[PDB]
Protein backbone atom coordinates (compact mmCIF):
# COMPACT_ATOMS: atom_id res chain seq x y z
CA UNK A 1 0.00 0.00 0.00
CA UNK A 2 2.98 1.73 0.71
CA UNK A 3 3.79 1.71 -3.16
CA UNK A 4 0.80 3.12 -4.63
CA UNK A 5 1.70 5.97 -1.56
CA UNK A 6 4.88 6.52 -3.38
CA UNK A 7 3.10 6.63 -6.83
CA UNK A 8 0.17 8.99 -6.31
CA UNK A 9 2.61 11.81 -3.78
CA UNK A 10 5.31 10.88 -6.48
CA UNK A 11 4.14 10.35 -10.06
CA UNK A 12 0.91 12.01 -10.11
CA UNK A 13 0.68 14.42 -7.19
CA UNK A 14 4.60 15.27 -7.76
CA UNK A 15 5.93 15.45 -4.57
CA UNK A 16 8.85 14.29 -2.42
CA UNK A 17 7.44 11.38 -0.50
CA UNK A 18 6.27 13.03 2.99
CA UNK A 19 2.52 11.43 2.74
CA UNK A 20 2.30 10.31 6.10
CA UNK A 21 3.44 13.56 7.86
CA UNK A 22 0.22 15.51 7.03
CA UNK A 23 -2.77 13.30 7.71
CA UNK A 24 -5.58 14.50 5.19
CA UNK A 25 -3.38 14.09 2.09
CA UNK A 26 -3.04 10.67 3.35
CA UNK A 27 -6.57 9.80 3.31
CA UNK A 28 -7.00 10.89 -0.79
CA UNK A 29 -4.70 8.86 -2.03
CA UNK A 30 -6.87 5.50 -1.61
CA UNK A 31 -9.67 7.48 -3.35
CA UNK A 32 -7.43 8.68 -6.22
CA UNK A 33 -6.35 5.07 -6.72
CA UNK A 34 -10.15 4.22 -7.81
CA UNK A 35 -10.69 7.24 -10.53
CA UNK A 36 -8.92 7.01 -13.38
CA UNK A 37 -7.87 10.15 -15.81
CA UNK A 38 -4.10 9.98 -14.78
CA UNK A 39 -3.11 11.58 -18.00
CA UNK A 40 -4.70 14.96 -16.50
CA UNK A 41 -1.91 15.71 -13.68
CA UNK A 42 -3.03 18.88 -12.78
CA UNK A 43 -6.66 17.51 -11.56
CA UNK A 44 -5.36 15.72 -8.57
CA UNK A 45 -3.17 18.35 -7.51
CA UNK A 46 -6.07 21.09 -7.29
CA UNK A 47 -8.34 18.13 -6.13
CA UNK A 48 -5.92 17.54 -3.07
CA UNK A 49 -5.65 20.92 -2.45
CA UNK A 50 -9.04 22.20 -2.14
CA UNK A 51 -9.04 19.08 0.44
CA UNK A 52 -5.79 20.69 2.56
CA UNK A 53 -8.38 24.02 2.60
CA UNK A 54 -10.60 21.99 3.78
CA UNK A 55 -8.67 20.39 6.11
CA UNK A 56 -8.14 23.77 8.43
CA UNK A 57 -10.64 26.37 8.59
CA UNK A 58 -12.26 28.66 11.46
CA UNK A 59 -15.67 29.52 9.86
CA UNK B 1 -67.59 40.18 0.02
CA UNK B 2 -65.60 37.44 2.06
CA UNK B 3 -65.53 37.68 6.26
CA UNK B 4 -63.14 34.65 6.53
CA UNK B 5 -63.85 34.88 10.24
CA UNK B 6 -60.40 36.01 11.32
CA UNK B 7 -58.62 33.84 13.53
CA UNK B 8 -54.91 33.77 13.44
CA UNK B 9 -54.48 35.59 9.87
CA UNK B 10 -50.28 35.63 10.68
CA UNK B 11 -50.56 31.73 9.09
CA UNK B 12 -53.47 31.94 7.58
CA UNK B 13 -52.56 34.80 4.99
CA UNK B 14 -49.52 32.40 3.89
CA UNK B 15 -52.32 30.23 2.18
CA UNK B 16 -53.37 32.45 -0.73
CA UNK B 17 -50.21 32.17 -1.67
CA UNK B 18 -50.00 28.36 -1.00
CA UNK B 19 -52.25 28.65 -3.75
CA UNK B 20 -51.14 29.75 -7.12
CA UNK B 21 -53.69 31.91 -8.74
CA UNK B 22 -54.21 35.48 -8.27
CA UNK B 23 -57.83 36.61 -8.95
CA UNK B 24 -58.13 40.31 -11.31
CA UNK B 25 -57.31 43.35 -9.57
CA UNK B 26 -60.76 44.69 -10.17
CA UNK B 27 -60.69 47.91 -11.83
CA UNK B 28 -58.58 50.54 -9.39
CA UNK B 29 -54.90 50.16 -10.36
CA UNK B 30 -56.23 50.12 -14.22
CA UNK B 31 -58.08 53.11 -13.04
CA UNK B 32 -54.43 54.07 -12.09
CA UNK B 33 -52.87 52.56 -15.23
CA UNK B 34 -55.11 54.33 -17.97
CA UNK B 35 -53.51 57.88 -17.62
CA UNK B 36 -54.98 61.16 -17.66
CA UNK B 37 -56.06 61.89 -20.84
CA UNK B 38 -56.56 58.36 -21.74
CA UNK B 39 -59.11 57.95 -19.04
CA UNK B 40 -61.50 60.10 -20.83
CA UNK B 41 -60.76 58.57 -24.48
CA UNK B 42 -62.32 55.87 -25.86
CA UNK B 43 -59.31 53.60 -25.01
CA UNK B 44 -60.68 53.58 -21.67
CA UNK B 45 -62.92 50.45 -20.75
CA UNK B 46 -63.46 51.77 -16.95
CA UNK B 47 -65.27 54.63 -18.49
CA UNK B 48 -68.59 53.42 -16.92
CA UNK C 1 -37.41 60.08 -15.49
CA UNK C 2 -40.45 62.76 -14.81
CA UNK C 3 -41.79 59.35 -15.46
CA UNK C 4 -41.09 58.59 -12.32
CA UNK C 5 -39.90 61.36 -10.23
CA UNK C 6 -38.29 59.30 -7.23
CA UNK C 7 -35.57 60.58 -5.41
CA UNK C 8 -33.91 57.05 -3.87
CA UNK C 9 -30.11 57.93 -4.41
CA UNK C 10 -28.13 60.49 -2.92
CA UNK C 11 -24.36 60.30 -3.63
CA UNK C 12 -24.74 59.14 -6.97
CA UNK C 13 -22.39 61.59 -8.76
CA UNK C 14 -19.64 61.03 -6.42
CA UNK C 15 -20.00 57.38 -6.80
CA UNK C 16 -20.21 57.01 -9.75
CA UNK C 17 -16.92 58.98 -9.40
CA UNK C 18 -15.33 56.76 -7.13
CA UNK C 19 -16.25 54.10 -9.54
CA UNK C 20 -14.53 55.39 -12.35
CA UNK C 21 -11.95 55.99 -10.39
CA UNK C 22 -11.62 52.16 -9.61
CA UNK C 23 -11.96 51.65 -13.01
CA UNK C 24 -9.57 53.91 -13.98
CA UNK C 25 -6.37 53.35 -11.88
CA UNK C 26 -4.08 51.07 -13.60
CA UNK C 27 -2.68 49.19 -10.96
CA UNK C 28 -5.88 47.99 -9.63
CA UNK C 29 -4.58 44.71 -8.25
CA UNK C 30 -4.27 40.79 -9.65
CA UNK C 31 -5.18 39.92 -6.57
CA UNK C 32 -8.29 41.98 -6.83
CA UNK C 33 -9.53 40.42 -10.12
CA UNK C 34 -8.13 36.64 -8.18
CA UNK C 35 -10.63 36.96 -5.38
CA UNK C 36 -13.43 38.25 -7.71
CA UNK C 37 -13.13 35.45 -10.11
CA UNK C 38 -12.39 32.83 -7.61
CA UNK C 39 -15.56 34.11 -5.05
CA UNK C 40 -17.55 33.67 -8.08
CA UNK C 41 -20.59 35.86 -6.81
CA UNK C 42 -21.66 32.76 -4.23
CA UNK C 43 -22.69 34.06 -0.84
CA UNK C 44 -21.43 30.65 0.96
CA UNK C 45 -18.23 31.80 -0.58
CA UNK C 46 -18.34 35.21 0.19
CA UNK C 47 -19.49 34.57 3.91
CA UNK C 48 -16.02 32.13 4.26
CA UNK C 49 -13.95 34.66 2.90
CA UNK C 50 -14.87 37.56 5.13
CA UNK C 51 -11.69 38.39 6.58
CA UNK C 52 -10.29 38.68 3.44
CA UNK C 53 -12.52 40.62 1.57
CA UNK C 54 -13.29 42.99 4.00
CA UNK C 55 -9.69 43.50 5.74
CA UNK C 56 -8.53 44.06 1.62
CA UNK C 57 -11.40 46.48 0.73
CA UNK C 58 -10.62 48.42 4.16
CA UNK C 59 -7.16 48.37 3.32
CA UNK C 60 -7.60 49.53 -0.42
CA UNK C 61 -10.23 52.59 0.49
CA UNK C 62 -7.33 53.41 3.27
CA UNK C 63 -4.38 53.39 0.26
CA UNK C 64 -6.34 55.31 -1.94
CA UNK C 65 -9.69 56.50 -2.21
CA UNK C 66 -11.21 54.65 -5.10
CA UNK C 67 -12.89 51.50 -3.80
CA UNK C 68 -12.74 47.46 -4.56
CA UNK C 69 -14.31 44.93 -6.19
CA UNK C 70 -16.36 47.20 -8.21
CA UNK C 71 -16.64 45.72 -11.34
CA UNK C 72 -18.34 42.62 -10.48
CA UNK C 73 -22.23 43.37 -9.69
CA UNK C 74 -21.80 39.92 -7.34
CA UNK C 75 -19.00 41.30 -5.20
CA UNK C 76 -20.41 44.92 -4.83
CA UNK C 77 -23.70 42.88 -4.06
CA UNK C 78 -22.65 40.93 -1.04
CA UNK C 79 -19.94 43.82 -0.07
CA UNK C 80 -23.52 45.54 0.23
CA UNK C 81 -25.19 42.94 2.25
CA UNK C 82 -22.67 41.83 4.89
CA UNK C 83 -20.09 44.32 4.76
CA UNK C 84 -20.58 47.46 7.21
CA UNK C 85 -22.00 45.44 10.87
CA UNK C 86 -19.09 46.17 12.79
CA UNK C 87 -17.93 49.33 10.83
CA UNK C 88 -15.60 47.69 8.41
CA UNK C 89 -15.50 50.30 5.93
CA UNK C 90 -16.83 53.19 7.32
CA UNK C 91 -17.28 55.54 4.59
CA UNK C 92 -16.74 54.08 1.28
CA UNK C 93 -19.10 51.70 2.40
CA UNK C 94 -21.61 54.37 2.01
CA UNK C 95 -20.23 54.30 -1.80
CA UNK C 96 -20.76 50.83 -2.28
CA UNK C 97 -24.29 51.03 -1.19
CA UNK C 98 -24.93 53.79 -3.04
CA UNK C 99 -24.19 51.64 -5.64
CA UNK C 100 -26.55 49.45 -5.02
CA UNK C 101 -28.85 51.93 -4.86
CA UNK C 102 -28.11 53.00 -7.99
CA UNK C 103 -28.75 50.12 -9.77
CA UNK C 104 -32.32 49.77 -7.72
CA UNK C 105 -33.24 53.19 -8.88
CA UNK C 106 -32.32 53.08 -12.41
CA UNK C 107 -33.63 49.74 -12.34
CA UNK C 108 -37.34 51.22 -11.27
CA UNK C 109 -36.96 53.92 -14.18
CA UNK C 110 -36.43 50.73 -16.09
CA UNK C 111 -39.37 49.13 -14.67
CA UNK C 112 -41.52 52.72 -14.95
CA UNK C 113 -44.65 53.78 -13.17
CA UNK C 114 -47.84 51.90 -13.90
CA UNK C 115 -47.23 48.85 -16.11
CA UNK C 116 -49.41 46.29 -14.84
CA UNK C 117 -50.78 43.35 -16.00
CA UNK C 118 -49.39 40.10 -18.00
CA UNK C 119 -49.98 38.10 -20.63
CA UNK C 120 -49.89 34.08 -19.92
CA UNK C 121 -46.89 33.48 -20.58
CA UNK C 122 -44.55 36.43 -19.36
CA UNK C 123 -45.47 39.88 -17.30
CA UNK C 124 -45.86 43.02 -19.54
CA UNK C 125 -42.35 44.34 -18.33
CA UNK C 126 -40.43 41.35 -20.13
CA UNK C 127 -42.41 42.62 -23.20
CA UNK C 128 -42.03 46.11 -22.77
CA UNK C 129 -38.14 46.72 -21.31
CA UNK C 130 -35.66 44.44 -22.23
CA UNK C 131 -34.41 44.02 -18.87
CA UNK C 132 -37.14 42.48 -17.81
CA UNK C 133 -37.56 39.79 -19.73
CA UNK C 134 -34.69 37.27 -19.09
CA UNK C 135 -34.22 36.55 -22.81
CA UNK C 136 -31.44 39.64 -22.52
CA UNK C 137 -28.86 38.01 -20.10
CA UNK C 138 -26.13 39.85 -17.80
CA UNK C 139 -22.94 39.44 -19.82
CA UNK C 140 -21.19 38.35 -16.75
CA UNK C 141 -23.07 34.98 -14.97
CA UNK C 142 -21.34 33.90 -12.05
CA UNK C 143 -24.60 31.73 -10.65
CA UNK C 144 -27.16 31.06 -13.60
CA UNK C 145 -30.43 32.38 -13.05
CA UNK D 1 -44.14 37.85 6.48
CA UNK D 2 -47.80 40.03 6.95
CA UNK D 3 -48.56 42.31 3.73
CA UNK D 4 -51.78 43.54 5.81
CA UNK D 5 -51.73 46.79 4.06
CA UNK D 6 -52.00 48.31 0.12
CA UNK D 7 -49.00 50.51 1.78
CA UNK D 8 -47.16 47.55 3.16
CA UNK D 9 -46.59 44.48 1.04
CA UNK D 10 -42.88 44.64 -0.92
CA UNK D 11 -42.49 41.95 -3.23
CA UNK D 12 -38.69 41.32 -2.76
CA UNK D 13 -39.27 41.79 0.96
CA UNK D 14 -42.53 39.61 1.44
CA UNK D 15 -40.54 36.90 -0.85
CA UNK D 16 -37.19 36.81 1.50
CA UNK D 17 -39.67 37.09 4.32
CA UNK D 18 -41.13 33.91 3.40
CA UNK D 19 -40.33 32.07 0.70
CA UNK D 20 -43.93 31.03 -0.69
CA UNK D 21 -44.18 34.72 -2.00
CA UNK D 22 -41.10 33.61 -3.84
CA UNK D 23 -42.34 31.06 -5.50
CA UNK D 24 -46.23 33.25 -6.35
CA UNK D 25 -43.61 35.51 -7.82
CA UNK D 26 -41.89 33.16 -9.38
CA UNK D 27 -44.88 32.57 -11.26
CA UNK D 28 -46.06 35.99 -11.55
CA UNK D 29 -43.14 38.68 -12.19
CA UNK D 30 -45.82 40.92 -12.95
CA UNK D 31 -46.01 42.21 -9.21
CA UNK D 32 -42.30 42.05 -8.72
CA UNK D 33 -42.35 45.74 -8.79
CA UNK D 34 -42.14 49.14 -6.74
CA UNK D 35 -45.49 50.12 -8.52
CA UNK D 36 -46.55 46.12 -8.20
CA UNK D 37 -50.18 45.83 -6.80
CA UNK D 38 -50.67 42.24 -5.37
CA UNK D 39 -53.89 40.37 -5.41
CA UNK D 40 -53.43 41.19 -1.44
CA UNK D 41 -55.40 38.18 0.43
CA UNK D 42 -59.01 37.40 0.44
CA UNK D 43 -58.08 38.32 4.52
CA UNK D 44 -57.89 42.12 3.63
CA UNK D 45 -59.22 41.81 0.21
CA UNK D 46 -61.65 44.34 0.81
CA UNK D 47 -60.02 47.44 -1.04
CA UNK D 48 -63.17 49.18 -1.09
CA UNK D 49 -63.99 48.45 2.33
CA UNK D 50 -60.55 49.96 3.15
CA UNK D 51 -60.68 54.00 3.88
CA UNK D 52 -57.31 54.37 2.02
CA UNK D 53 -58.09 52.97 -1.48
CA UNK D 54 -55.61 51.99 -4.70
CA UNK D 55 -54.27 55.58 -5.35
CA UNK D 56 -52.75 56.08 -2.59
CA UNK D 57 -50.22 53.58 -2.44
CA UNK D 58 -49.82 53.37 -6.67
CA UNK D 59 -49.30 57.49 -5.67
CA UNK D 60 -46.57 56.97 -2.85
CA UNK D 61 -45.00 53.90 -5.22
CA UNK D 62 -43.66 56.81 -7.68
CA UNK D 63 -43.71 60.01 -5.30
CA UNK D 64 -41.56 61.96 -4.70
CA UNK D 65 -39.54 62.05 -1.16
CA UNK D 66 -38.34 64.88 0.98
CA UNK D 67 -40.95 67.07 2.60
CA UNK D 68 -43.68 66.96 -0.21
CA UNK D 69 -44.95 63.49 -0.35
CA UNK D 70 -44.88 63.33 3.43
CA UNK D 71 -46.97 66.44 4.14
CA UNK D 72 -49.22 65.29 0.81
CA UNK D 73 -50.18 62.23 1.42
CA UNK D 74 -51.70 63.98 4.34
CA UNK D 75 -53.33 66.33 2.07
CA UNK D 76 -54.43 63.23 0.09
CA UNK D 77 -56.17 62.50 3.65
CA UNK D 78 -58.24 65.22 3.29
CA UNK D 79 -61.99 64.32 3.96
CA UNK D 80 -64.39 64.15 1.62
CA UNK D 81 -67.04 65.05 3.11
CA UNK D 82 -69.96 67.79 2.60
CA UNK D 83 -68.91 69.78 5.55
CA UNK D 84 -65.28 68.95 4.49
CA UNK D 85 -65.74 70.35 0.98
CA UNK D 86 -67.80 73.10 3.55
CA UNK D 87 -64.59 74.47 5.68
CA UNK D 88 -62.40 73.67 3.05
CA UNK D 89 -63.52 75.88 -0.32
CA UNK D 90 -64.58 78.37 3.25
CA UNK D 91 -60.95 78.76 3.98
CA UNK D 92 -60.21 78.81 0.59
CA UNK D 93 -58.34 75.41 0.21
CA UNK D 94 -59.71 73.88 -3.31
CA UNK D 95 -61.12 70.44 -3.05
CA UNK D 96 -60.66 67.29 -4.88
CA UNK E 1 -34.19 36.12 -8.29
CA UNK E 2 -36.21 38.18 -11.24
CA UNK E 3 -34.50 41.48 -9.51
CA UNK E 4 -31.17 39.94 -8.81
CA UNK E 5 -31.21 39.51 -12.87
CA UNK E 6 -32.80 43.01 -13.85
CA UNK E 7 -30.10 44.48 -11.52
CA UNK E 8 -27.05 42.50 -12.99
CA UNK E 9 -28.55 43.66 -16.67
CA UNK E 10 -28.83 47.13 -15.70
CA UNK E 11 -25.46 46.88 -14.00
CA UNK E 12 -23.26 45.24 -16.73
CA UNK E 13 -25.30 46.71 -19.41
CA UNK E 14 -25.40 50.05 -18.58
CA UNK E 15 -23.62 51.23 -15.21
CA UNK E 16 -20.44 49.28 -16.09
CA UNK E 17 -20.33 50.58 -19.73
CA UNK E 18 -20.84 54.24 -19.29
CA UNK E 19 -18.24 54.34 -16.80
CA UNK E 20 -15.88 52.91 -18.77
CA UNK E 21 -16.70 54.54 -21.98
CA UNK E 22 -16.56 50.63 -23.55
CA UNK E 23 -13.00 50.71 -21.60
CA UNK E 24 -13.85 47.03 -20.49
CA UNK E 25 -12.54 43.54 -21.65
CA UNK E 26 -14.04 40.73 -19.90
CA UNK E 27 -10.78 38.32 -18.45
CA UNK E 28 -10.74 34.67 -16.49
CA UNK E 29 -8.03 33.47 -14.97
CA UNK E 30 -6.31 30.03 -16.05
CA UNK E 31 -7.04 29.02 -12.51
CA UNK E 32 -5.67 25.13 -13.35
CA UNK E 33 -2.01 25.57 -14.51
CA UNK E 34 -2.46 28.98 -12.16
CA UNK E 35 -3.06 27.49 -8.52
CA UNK E 36 -0.59 24.69 -8.59
CA UNK E 37 1.92 27.75 -8.16
CA UNK E 38 -0.46 28.45 -5.47
CA UNK E 39 0.29 24.99 -4.08
CA UNK E 40 2.25 23.13 -1.79
CA UNK E 41 4.35 26.35 -0.17
CA UNK E 42 6.30 24.48 2.31
CA UNK E 43 3.81 22.06 4.01
CA UNK E 44 0.94 23.11 6.82
CA UNK E 45 1.00 22.11 10.62
CA UNK E 46 5.32 29.85 4.51
CA UNK E 47 4.71 32.90 2.32
CA UNK E 48 8.35 31.61 0.12
CA UNK E 49 5.92 31.13 -2.60
CA UNK E 50 6.68 33.84 -5.75
CA UNK E 51 4.47 35.69 -6.61
CA UNK E 52 2.09 35.30 -4.02
CA UNK E 53 4.15 37.14 -1.58
CA UNK E 54 4.38 39.77 -4.06
CA UNK E 55 0.99 40.92 -4.19
CA UNK E 56 -0.71 39.60 -0.85
CA UNK E 57 2.14 41.26 0.96
CA UNK E 58 1.76 44.17 -1.39
CA UNK E 59 -1.90 44.82 -1.04
CA UNK E 60 -3.63 43.08 1.18
CA UNK E 61 -1.61 43.22 4.83
CA UNK E 62 -2.21 44.11 8.37
CA UNK E 63 -0.01 44.45 11.47
CA UNK E 64 -2.27 41.90 12.45
CA UNK E 65 -2.38 40.31 8.97
CA UNK E 66 0.64 39.89 7.59
CA UNK E 67 1.85 38.39 4.11
CA UNK E 68 1.60 35.16 5.73
CA UNK E 69 -1.31 35.44 7.88
CA UNK E 70 -3.25 37.12 4.73
CA UNK E 71 -1.97 33.58 2.47
CA UNK E 72 -3.74 31.61 5.23
CA UNK E 73 -7.27 33.06 4.62
CA UNK E 74 -6.57 32.59 0.41
CA UNK E 75 -5.42 28.85 1.21
CA UNK E 76 -8.70 28.86 2.99
CA UNK E 77 -10.46 30.17 0.12
CA UNK E 78 -8.65 27.65 -2.77
CA UNK E 79 -11.82 24.99 -1.93
CA UNK E 80 -14.38 26.38 -3.96
CA UNK E 81 -12.56 27.17 -7.56
CA UNK E 82 -14.82 27.40 -10.14
CA UNK E 83 -14.22 26.40 -13.76
CA UNK F 1 -28.62 37.95 -33.83
CA UNK F 2 -26.61 39.76 -31.58
CA UNK F 3 -29.19 41.30 -29.28
CA UNK F 4 -27.27 44.61 -28.61
CA UNK F 5 -26.49 46.15 -31.55
CA UNK F 6 -23.59 48.68 -32.48
CA UNK F 7 -25.44 51.86 -31.68
CA UNK F 8 -25.11 50.77 -28.11
CA UNK F 9 -21.44 50.55 -28.37
CA UNK F 10 -21.00 53.62 -30.37
CA UNK F 11 -23.00 55.42 -28.09
CA UNK F 12 -21.48 53.82 -24.58
CA UNK F 13 -17.76 54.98 -26.47
CA UNK F 14 -18.75 58.67 -26.32
CA UNK F 15 -21.25 58.73 -23.78
CA UNK F 16 -21.41 61.00 -20.68
CA UNK F 17 -21.14 60.27 -17.15
CA UNK F 18 -22.77 60.89 -14.10
CA UNK F 19 -26.27 58.41 -14.11
CA UNK F 20 -27.42 60.33 -17.57
CA UNK F 21 -25.69 57.96 -20.21
CA UNK F 22 -26.72 55.38 -17.31
CA UNK F 23 -30.26 55.85 -17.01
CA UNK F 24 -30.12 56.44 -21.20
CA UNK F 25 -29.34 53.01 -21.57
CA UNK F 26 -31.71 51.39 -19.47
CA UNK F 27 -34.22 53.72 -21.49
CA UNK F 28 -32.32 52.71 -25.25
CA UNK F 29 -33.09 49.30 -23.92
CA UNK F 30 -36.92 49.37 -24.22
CA UNK F 31 -38.22 46.80 -26.81
CA UNK F 32 -39.95 47.48 -30.04
CA UNK F 33 -42.69 45.37 -29.35
CA UNK F 34 -45.86 46.09 -31.09
CA UNK F 35 -47.31 45.74 -27.35
CA UNK F 36 -44.21 47.50 -25.49
CA UNK F 37 -45.64 50.47 -28.15
CA UNK F 38 -48.82 50.16 -27.08
CA UNK F 39 -48.23 50.37 -23.14
CA UNK F 40 -45.57 52.66 -23.94
CA UNK F 41 -47.67 55.12 -25.93
CA UNK F 42 -50.06 54.76 -22.84
CA UNK F 43 -47.46 55.92 -20.77
CA UNK F 44 -47.08 58.77 -22.97
CA UNK F 45 -43.54 57.99 -22.92
CA UNK F 46 -42.50 58.23 -26.92
CA UNK F 47 -41.75 55.23 -29.28
CA UNK F 48 -38.62 55.75 -30.74
CA UNK G 1 -49.15 75.14 3.43
CA UNK G 2 -49.31 78.78 2.87
CA UNK G 3 -52.84 79.16 5.24
CA UNK G 4 -50.37 78.16 8.44
CA UNK G 5 -47.31 79.76 6.42
CA UNK G 6 -45.33 77.86 9.11
CA UNK G 7 -41.25 76.21 9.46
CA UNK G 8 -41.03 74.22 12.14
CA UNK G 9 -38.68 71.43 10.85
CA UNK G 10 -35.18 72.49 9.87
CA UNK G 11 -32.98 69.75 9.30
CA UNK G 12 -35.95 68.04 7.63
CA UNK G 13 -34.97 66.60 4.16
CA UNK G 14 -31.87 65.95 5.62
CA UNK G 15 -33.26 63.60 8.58
CA UNK G 16 -35.54 62.38 5.81
CA UNK G 17 -32.21 61.62 3.40
CA UNK G 18 -31.12 59.82 6.97
CA UNK G 19 -34.85 58.01 7.67
CA UNK G 20 -34.12 56.97 3.51
CA UNK G 21 -31.08 55.16 4.49
CA UNK G 22 -32.31 53.61 7.84
CA UNK G 23 -35.34 52.42 6.32
CA UNK G 24 -33.46 51.33 3.02
CA UNK G 25 -30.85 49.26 4.57
CA UNK G 26 -30.74 45.46 3.50
CA UNK G 27 -28.45 44.89 6.66
CA UNK G 28 -30.25 47.34 8.85
CA UNK G 29 -29.61 44.85 12.24
CA UNK G 30 -31.39 42.16 13.65
CA UNK G 31 -31.72 43.21 17.16
CA UNK G 32 -33.64 46.32 16.15
CA UNK G 33 -36.43 44.40 14.43
CA UNK G 34 -35.95 42.50 18.05
CA UNK G 35 -36.44 45.17 20.05
CA UNK G 36 -39.37 47.31 18.49
CA UNK G 37 -41.80 44.03 18.35
CA UNK G 38 -40.36 43.47 21.96
CA UNK G 39 -40.52 47.26 23.72
CA UNK G 40 -44.18 47.59 21.28
CA UNK G 41 -44.34 51.61 22.90
CA UNK G 42 -44.39 51.14 26.20
CA UNK G 43 -42.27 53.53 28.75
CA UNK G 44 -42.42 50.83 31.36
CA UNK G 45 -41.27 48.65 29.35
CA UNK G 46 -38.69 50.58 27.67
CA UNK G 47 -37.27 51.96 30.84
CA UNK G 48 -35.60 48.41 31.51
CA UNK G 49 -34.23 48.72 27.71
CA UNK H 1 11.52 52.72 -6.67
CA UNK H 2 13.11 53.15 -3.59
CA UNK H 3 14.81 56.37 -4.84
CA UNK H 4 12.00 58.04 -7.04
CA UNK H 5 8.97 57.63 -4.78
CA UNK H 6 10.37 58.71 -1.62
CA UNK H 7 11.49 61.63 -3.27
CA UNK H 8 8.15 62.37 -4.68
CA UNK H 9 6.57 62.03 -1.31
CA UNK H 10 9.80 64.28 0.74
CA UNK H 11 9.11 66.99 -3.04
CA UNK H 12 5.30 67.15 -2.21
CA UNK H 13 5.83 67.21 1.42
CA UNK H 14 8.37 69.72 1.01
CA UNK H 15 6.16 71.82 -1.49
CA UNK H 16 2.83 71.67 -2.92
CA UNK H 17 4.07 71.23 -6.33
CA UNK H 18 4.74 67.89 -8.03
CA UNK H 19 7.53 65.57 -8.85
CA UNK H 20 9.41 64.63 -11.84
CA UNK H 21 6.35 66.10 -13.90
CA UNK H 22 8.89 67.78 -17.07
CA UNK H 23 8.80 63.99 -18.39
CA UNK H 24 6.43 62.05 -19.75
CA UNK H 25 7.47 58.73 -19.24
CA UNK H 26 8.47 59.79 -15.76
CA UNK H 27 4.30 60.83 -15.04
CA UNK H 28 3.62 57.89 -16.80
CA UNK H 29 5.55 55.63 -14.64
CA UNK H 30 4.50 57.08 -11.82
CA UNK H 31 0.38 57.15 -12.55
CA UNK H 32 1.70 52.83 -13.71
CA UNK H 33 3.66 52.59 -10.34
CA UNK H 34 0.94 53.41 -7.61
CA UNK H 35 -1.20 51.15 -6.35
CA UNK H 36 1.96 49.26 -4.85
CA UNK H 37 1.08 50.09 -1.35
CA UNK H 38 -0.04 53.77 -1.59
CA UNK H 39 3.65 55.41 -1.36
CA UNK H 40 2.06 58.51 -2.82
CA UNK H 41 -1.04 58.81 -1.37
CA UNK H 42 -2.90 62.22 -2.32
CA UNK H 43 -0.75 63.44 -5.02
CA UNK H 44 -1.61 60.04 -7.07
CA UNK H 45 -4.93 62.43 -7.52
CA UNK H 46 -2.81 64.87 -9.67
CA UNK H 47 -0.67 62.39 -11.24
CA UNK H 48 -3.51 60.06 -12.30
Amino acid sequence: EEERRKQFGANVLNLAPAMVAQPVISTMIPKYMKMGGHEDKLAYQLDLLRMLSIAKKAT
Amino acid sequence: FVREHMAHATRRLVHFYQARIDPPRTANEAKHDFSTKEFAKVDNYLLF
Amino acid sequence: LELTKVRAPEGHEATLQVLRASLTDHQYPELFYLIESLIHGDPAAFETGIELVTRCVNNYWRQRGLLAFANSYDMVRLIATRLGDGAVVPAAYTHYRNLLSITRFVARTCELTGLNGRLCDEPLLAYVSALHDPRLWPPFVQALP
Amino acid sequence: VIPFHRFYSDPGLAATANHDIRVFLNDFPQYQRCDGGFPLSPIFAHEYHHWHRTPFSCYSAACAHTLESVLTLAIMHHKMSPVSIAALSRMGLHPG
Amino acid sequence: SDEEMVAQKVYYLCLVPAVLNNHACGAGLNLKHLLVKLFYTKFFLLTNNPLLAALVRDVATDENVTANQAAEELFHLVAHVPE
